[PDB]
RNA sequence: CGAUGUCGGCUCAUCACAUCCUGGGGCUGAAGUAGGUCCCAAGGGUAUGGCUGUUCGCCAUUUAAAGUGGUACGCGAGCUGGGUUUAGAACGUCGUGAGACAGUUCGGUCCCUAUCUGCCGUGGGCGCUGGAGAACUGAGGGGGGCUGCUCCUAGUACGAGAGGACCGGAGUGGACGCAUCACUGGUGUUCGGGUUGUCAUGCCAAUGGCACUGCCCGGUAGCUAAAUGCGGAAGAGAUAAGUGCUGAAAGCAUCUAAGCACGAAACUUGCCCCGAGAUGAGUUCUCCCUGACCCUUUAAGGGUCCUGAAGGAACGUUGAAGACGACGACGUUGAUAGGCCGGGUGUGUAAGCGCAGCGAUGCGUUGAGCUAACCGGUACUAAUGAACCGUGAGGCUUAACCU
RNA sequence: AAUUCCUUGUCGGGUAAGUUCCGACCUGCACGAAUGGCGUAAUGAUGGCCAGGCUGUCUCCACCCGAGACUCAGUGAAAU
RNA sequence: ACACAGGUGGUCAGGUAGAGAAUACCAAGGCGCUUGAGAGAACUCGGGUGAAGGAACUAGGCAAAAUGGUGCCGUAACUUC
RNA sequence: AGGACCGAACCGACUAAUGUCGAAAAAUUAGCGGAUGACUUGUGGCUGGGGGUGAAAGGCCAAUCAAACCGGGAGAUAGCU
C-alpha cells in the first residue's frame, strides 16, 4: 500500500512487564493530506501527491501556492509521492491518518543520513589501517595501492576511495512498529532509522515478507 | 610528479576562466548622509541605518 | 571479550591455576568469545597432584569475564577476573567437582547444566 | 567533524583565547566600544554578557567572582556601581555588534562592538 | 522536546527511595525462573548514580568470593522490585572507581550520622 | 645500457575456472551414514599462531572450505628493508700475494609540491528553444547475493545391529554490510572539583598565571564501537548438466527431427541507491509578462524611450549541510544566531559569617555554589527600506479540429 | 662452532606448536695451540634467546589539543 | 651564498625550592622571533586519554608505555675477594 | 687512592621520527655515551703531493683524495658517441 511521510523526534526506550527494555525511535507523523492524485488516463501511472507539517505564508511562493489553492488544502512543508498498488482509490483533500497502520507490522523507514563531510578511506569503507610503528614513513592511514601495473594500465571504475559519506538517501526495511498512537499522532518502531533529529522521514509497509 | 609536455596558451587560458572577480552588483544608500555603503556595514563617514551611531 | 593469548583464572577444583586461551571456537575468522562459548587453551599452571599437567591443551568455558554479560533490561553484571572452568576434550561434560565463585546465568544452556548445579550462587 | 559543537578554535591554543577574551573583555568595559575583527567580536559577545549578569547582583562573592574573571579591580569598579546596575533593566543583550570595513593590512572584516548605551 | 517528555513521565515508576553514592544498598530484583518467577537480592555498595530521568541507573559493587563483582540497575525497570538501603555512607565524591583497587578493609567507607 | 628499482612482507586489489565450500545432477565395488568418479555452475565465501628474511614447508588449533592461476613471479612518483646488492670486520677455504667463494656470520642513507590519462568526490557555464518553482517517469548504471549449529519432522526410512537419513519447518549464531546514540562503554585541553612548587593581586582570606591540561578524579553535548537495530530471501521468467511424455525418419525402438513438461547460488526481474547532458535533453501540476515607436542591402533585421513581473540572485543571522562552491533554515508580518529566563546535567556541601579546637582543621548556614555544545520559553542585540539580474505572450511546415 | 656442505643432522630442554637459543653426542665438507688453544670475575649504545613488569606495537581503531593541508588579502619560486 | 632553527673562546652570575651552574616559577634586564585573517574536511607532523586483551605485532618489543627520590631493612650464582 | 661510580656545563654520535627543490651541501626533537683524564679547549707554531699524518677506515690533508689544488706541456690521445 501508500506509505506516510513523518520527523524524527528522537530515540526512546520502552519497559515491557516482563522483562526486556525495547529501543524505540519517536516519529511525529502529521496529518498528512493528499494534494494530487495521479491516474495513467492522462498521466502514464497511477500515484498520489502528499504534503504535511505547515508552512509560513511569507515563505511560500506564487507559483506553488497555487498548487495548494487548486487541490484546497493548506500549505506543508515539501510534498512527497506514493506508487498505488491498484486497490487504492483517494481523492485530491482527503487527509490520511495514521490509522493505516492499525495492522501494519514492520514498516521501512526511507530517510536521508547524517552527513559526515569529506571522509576518508578507513572511515567511509573500513580500509585496515597500516602498521603504526616499525618504520612506517609519513603512510600511517593512506589508502595504499590502487592498481596493479601497466598491464590493466589504469583505475578501475568503481575503487572504493575517500570522498563523501553520509548525506544519502537510506532505506531501512522490517523494523518493528510497537506504538500506533494517534491523540498524539505518534509511532514508535524498533531500533534505529536514518539520523538527523528533527527531519523529515518516509515510512513505508514492508515490502519483504 | 611534473608536467611531460608544455601546455598551451588554450588551456592556460581555460584554467583561468573561473579565476576571474565577481562584483558587488549593488550599493545600498543610507537614509541621513546618503551615502553609498555596502548592504549590512556603516558608512565611511560613519552612519548606519540613518544614524550617526559611531560618533566618529 | 577473551581471545588469543588471553589469561583465565581457573573456576574449579581440577588443578589448573592459570590458563590461557589460544582458539576460540564455532565459527571462521572468529573473533572474541563471551561466557555462552567454548574455547580452546592450555595450561600455564598446575597443582601438583591435579587432574591435569603442565601443557595439556583442552577445551574450556568462559564463566566469568570482566567485559561482562549484559541481561535483557541492559543491566550490565561486571566481574573482576576473566574466569572458566575445563573441559574434557572430547563430549565436554566438565572435569571437576567444585566451583569457586560466582556464575552467572547465561549458563542454563541445557548442556551446562552441571555448571549451573555445582557453582554456588547465580 | 564538528556536529552540535560550539565556540571558535580561532587559529590560537586554550591558553591564549582564554587570556585574550580574559583581556579584551576589560577594554570594552574600559572603553565603552572596542574594534576588533568580525569573527573575533562575535565570541567576545559569549564572555562580557555574562558577567554584565554577575554585576545585575552586588553580593560579596560577585565581586570576587568576576574579580576571578579578568583580574581586575578597576573593570571590578565599572561593572556593580557603573555599569552593572544601569544595565539592570533590559536583561538580555547588553553589546551590540556593527560592521565596518576591511583591515588595510591583511583584509580582515573588521567590526565595532559596543555597549548599548554609550551616553554623553 | 516536550513529545519524549510525554513519553517518559508516563513510565518512571513512583516510589523510588532517594539515596546518595557511598551508601550499602540491597537490591530486590526478579529471576524468572521460566514459567516460575523467584525473588533475590543484591546487597553491596552504589559506587555511582547515572541520575538522567527514565535512562537513570546505578552501580553496586558486591565483594563475593574474591571476585569483585559490579551490577548496574536501570532503575525504572519493572524486573527491579525494590531499593531498601542500609547504611548511609560519606563521601566526598560522586563517583567511587577507586573501590575496584582497594581491597580489604581498607575498601570500607565512613559513616554518615549527621 | 643518455637507467623499466631487482625477493618476501604490508595496503589495495581484480580477472580466469582447469570449482576448495555452498547450489544442480549421472555413475558406484551407491543399504543408511560417510565416501569415490564424472558433468553443470564463478553469485558469495575461501583461517590464526609457532620456526624462517623466506614464497614454500613443517608443526599446533580451528573451518562449510583453509581453490589452482593470470595481473612487470599485480602492488615501492603507496609503506617496509629482514633478504640479495657498495664501502668495515671475522671464521672456514683457495691462492706465494693483491684478494677470492649466490660459503658463512656483525653492521650498513629507500628522493619527487601530480600538467595529462585514470579513479573518488564536489560544483561553474551552456543546452533542453516563452520565462519560473516543484513533483515524477525510468532508458541506463551501481550496491547486495556467504553459512555453522541445535532442535521438529523422526531414533521414523534404512539396517543384524551398530549406527542413522532424504524431503520440508523452527530457532540461536560466525563473518561482512547499512544505519544509530536509547542502552553499556571510550573521548570530552569549552564543566566542577583535589593538589605539588612558584609568582602575583599591598597583607589575611580568597583567587589567578606558568609548570605537557602542571599533575589529577570525575564528566554535558557531539563523535564514536567493543553498544544496539536491521540485511542477505521468498516469488516469478528463460535456461545449463539432467530428466522425461508423446513421436516419426528406421512398421520396432527412440528425451527431438514437428510439438510438449520440469530443471541450479550463475542468467532476467523482484530488494537498495544514483539517474532526462537519456543532445532519443521525457510527463503531469502550477505560477508570471498581453506598451507604444522609428529605421533597414525588409531578415527568425537592428535600434529609442515607457516598463521590469513569476522569480532568482546578492547581502545578513546561520545549521546534526560543508575543504571551497553547493544544500537546508530564517530576515521584523521574525525564534535563524547570541544574550536572557526556568529547568536538566555534571561536579559534590562555594563564599562570608558563626561555633568548636593550642593548631592543622572540623561543624552549622547547605546537596550549597558554579555549571560547556542540551530542553522548554523571551525580540534584549543582530538579520534596513531599498538596489541588482531576469521582460513586455514566445519559430516555420503539415496534420487534426474549432472558425 | 662467527667455522658443519649434506642439515631444519640426532638426543635432551624450553613452546600448544621452536629452520633461531641452551646441553650433549663426534659423522670435525674444510677446529687446533702466540695469523695462539681452552677457560675466565668485571666490563659493553656488543650479537643471539628466554621470563616479570608495561603498554595503541597489535586485535581494531575512537575521540581530543595543537602546526600544516582548505578560504580570503600580500609576495611569489621550482625540477620538467 | 641569505636579516640561514647551524658554529664560536674568556668574564659576572640574584630570590624561592633543591645536592646543584639541573629543573620549575620569578628579579635585574631583554624580548613576542617581519606575513596576516578565517574554517575547524581527507590525509601529514607533535602530543593527550582509552573499554577487554597484553607482543598475538614484527625480520626484531622498533617505537611507546613503564621505572625514577631519600632514610632504614634485606640481597643469588660466581669471583681475580 | 682510582684511565673508579651517578650526573649538568663540556665533548661525543647508539636508536627513532622529521627533513630529503631542507630552517641546514649532515640539522632539529626525543631519548643515548665519556664526563680528573689515552680528558677537552684558546693562542701560535711545525710536518706538502707518490709527500705528509694516520690508537689504521684506504681515514684526513680548505664542502675535492686508490694520490690535493693552480698554471703549464695541451687543441694530450679518443679504431668511441
Amino acid at each position: 500500500m501508500i506509505g506516510l511521510v513523518g520527523k524524527k523526534v528522537g530515540m526512546t526506550r520502552i519497559f515491557t512487564e516482563d522483562g526486556v527494555s525495547i529501543p524505540v525511535t519517536v516519529i511525529e507523523v502529521e496529518a498528512n493530506r493528499v494534494t494530487q492524485v495521479k491516474d495513467l488516463a492522462n498521466d502514464g501511472y497511477r500515484a498520489i501527491q502528499v504534503t504535511t507539517g505547515a508552512k509560513k505564508a511569507n515563505r511560500v511562493t506564487k507559483p506553488e501556492a497555487g498548487h495548494f489553492a487548486k487541490a484546497g488544502v493548506e500549505a506543508g512543508r515539501g510534498l512527497w509521492e506514493f506508487r498505488l498498488a491498484e486497490g487504492e482509490e483517494f481523492t485530491v483533500g482527503q487527509s490520511i491518518s495514521v490509522e493505516l497502520f492499525a495492522d501494519v507490522k514492520k514498516v521501512d523507514v526511507t530517510g536521508t543520513s547524517k552527513g559526515k563531510g569529506f571522509a576518508g578511506t578507513v572511515k567511509r569503507w573500513n580500509f585496515r589501517t597500516q602498521d603504526a610503528t616499525h618504520g612506517n614513513s609519513l603512510s600511517h592511514r593512506v589508502p595504499g595501492s590502487i592498481g596493479q601495473n601497466q598491464t590493466p594500465g589504469k583505475v578501475f571504475k568503481g575503487k572504493k576511495m575517500a570522498g563523501q559519506m553520509g548525506n544519502e538517501r537510506v532505506t531501512v526495511q522490517s523494523l518493528d512498529v510497537v506504538r500506533v498512537d494517534a491523540e498524539r499522532n505518534l509511532l514508535l518502531v524498533k531500533g534505529a532509522v536514518p539520523g538527523a533529529t528533527g527531519s523529515d522521514l518516509i515510512v513505508k509497509p514492508a515490502v519483504k515478507a | 610528479a611534473v608536467q611531460q609536455n608544455k601546455p598551451t596558451r588554450s588551456k592556460r587560458g581555460m584554467r583561468r576562466s573561473h579565476d576571474a572577480l565577481t562584483a558587488v552588483t549593488s550599493l545600498s544608500v543610507d537614509k541621513t548622509s546618503g551615502e553609498k555603503h555596502l548592504r549590512h556595514h556603516i558608512t565611511a563617514d560613519g552612519y548606519y541605518r540613518g544614524r550617526k551611531v559611531i560618533a566618529k | 571479550m577473551i581471545q588469543e593469548q588471553t589469561m583465565l583464572n581457573v573456576a574449579d577444583n581440577s588443578g589448573a591455576r592459570r590458563v590461557m586461551c589460544i582458539k576460540v571456537l564455532g565459527g571462521s575468522h572468529r573473533r572474541y568469545a563471551g561466557v555462552g562459548d567454548i574455547i580452546k587453551i592450555t595450561i600455564k599452571e598446575a597443582i601438583p597432584r591435579g587432574k591435569v599437567k603442565k601443557g595439556d591443551v583442552l577445551k574450556a568455558v568462559v564463566v566469568r569475564t570482566k567485559k561482562g554479560v549484559r541481561r535483557p533490561d541492559g543491566s550490565v553484571i561486571r566481574f573482576d577476573g576473566n574466569a572458566c572452568v575445563l573441559l574434557n576434550n572430547n563430549s565436554e561434560q566438565p572435569i571437576g567437582t567444585r566451583i569457586f565463585g560466582p556464575v552467572t546465568r547465561e549458563l542454563r544452556s541445557e548442556k551446562f547444566m552441571k555448571i549451573i548445579s555445582l557453582a554456588p550462587e547465580v | 567533524m564538528r556536529h552540535r559543537k560550539s565556540g571558535r578554535q580561532l587559529n590560537r591554543n586554550s591558553s591564549h583565547r582564554q587570556a585574550m577574551f580574559r583581556n579584551m573583555a576589560g577594554s570594552l568595559v574600559r572603553h565603552e566600544i572596542i574594534k576588533t575583527t568580525l569573527p573575533k567580536a562575535k565570541e567576545l559577545r559569549r564572555v562580557v554578557e555574562p558577567l554584565i549578569t554577575l554585576a545585575k547582583t552586588d553580593s560579596v562573592a560577585n565581586r570576587r567572582l568576576a574579580f576571578a574573571r579578568t583580574r581586575d579591580n578597576e573593570i571590578v569598579a565599572k561593572l556593580f556601581n557603573e555599569l552593572g546596575p544601569r544595565f539592570a533593566s533590559r536583561a538580555g543583550g547588553y553589546t551590540r555588534i556593527l560592521k565596518c570595513g576591511f583591515r588595510a593590512g591583511d583584509n580582515a572584516p573588521m567590526a565595532y562592538i559596543e555597549l548599548v548605551d554609550r551616553s554623553e | 522536546s516536550n513529545i519524549i517528555k510525554q513519553l517518559e513521565q508516563e513510565q518512571m515508576k513512583q516510589d523510588v527511595p532517594s539515596f546518595r553514592p557511598g551508601d550499602t544498598v540491597e537490591v530486590k530484583v526478579w529471576v524468572v525462573e521460566g514459567s516460575k518467577k523467584r525473588l533475590q537480592a543484591f546487597e553491596g555498595v552504589v559506587i555511582a548514580i547515572r541520575n538522567r530521568g527514565l535512562h537513570s541507573a546505578f552501580t553496586v559493587r558486591k565483594i563475593s568470593n574474591g571476585e569483585g563483582v559490579e551490577r548496574v540497575f536501570q532503575t525504572h525497570s519493572p524486573v527491579v522490585d525494590s531499593i531498601s538501603v542500609k547504611r548511609r555512607g560519606a563521601v566526598r565524591k560522586a563517583k567511587l572507581y577507586y573501590l575496584r583497587e582497594r581491597t580489604g578493609k581498607a575498601a570500607r567507607i565512613k559513616e554518615r550520622l549527621n
